């Protein structure tokens, strides 16, 4: 048996953390964005 | 003194008492359960009445 002293529960919080190595794009589930455009044959006002 | 001590006999006719050699390599006291829990006086003293 050994007794350590350790931090008391109430002076320590676990806090989550989400950890992201870019920032998702506007149309990011839209694998063809551009199709909109590319299937517009009668023009954009 | 010492052919009278029988240090003329065959080395092979020397049997150890168990009949087997040994090599050990065993983990060993190292003392830091003993120095950590004197400083937290859980167990101070650990030699036992026997």
């Amino acid at each position: 048996i050994k007794t350590a002293p350790v931090v008391p529960p109430t002076e320590q919080r676990d806090m989550v953390q989400e950890e992201r190595v870019g920032t998702p794009v506007k149309n990011a589930g839209n694998a063809n964005p551009a199709a909109d455009s590319d299937n517009a044959t009668e023009g954009v006002v | 003194s010492m052919l009278r001590n029988w240090s003329w006999v065959n080395v092979h006719n020397v049997h150890s008492v168990t009949g087997t050699s040994e090599n050990v390599v065993l983990a060993g006291y190292v003392g830091l359960s003993r120095t950590h829990d004197y400083i937290m006086d859980t167990r101070s003293t650990p030699a036992t009445s026997q």
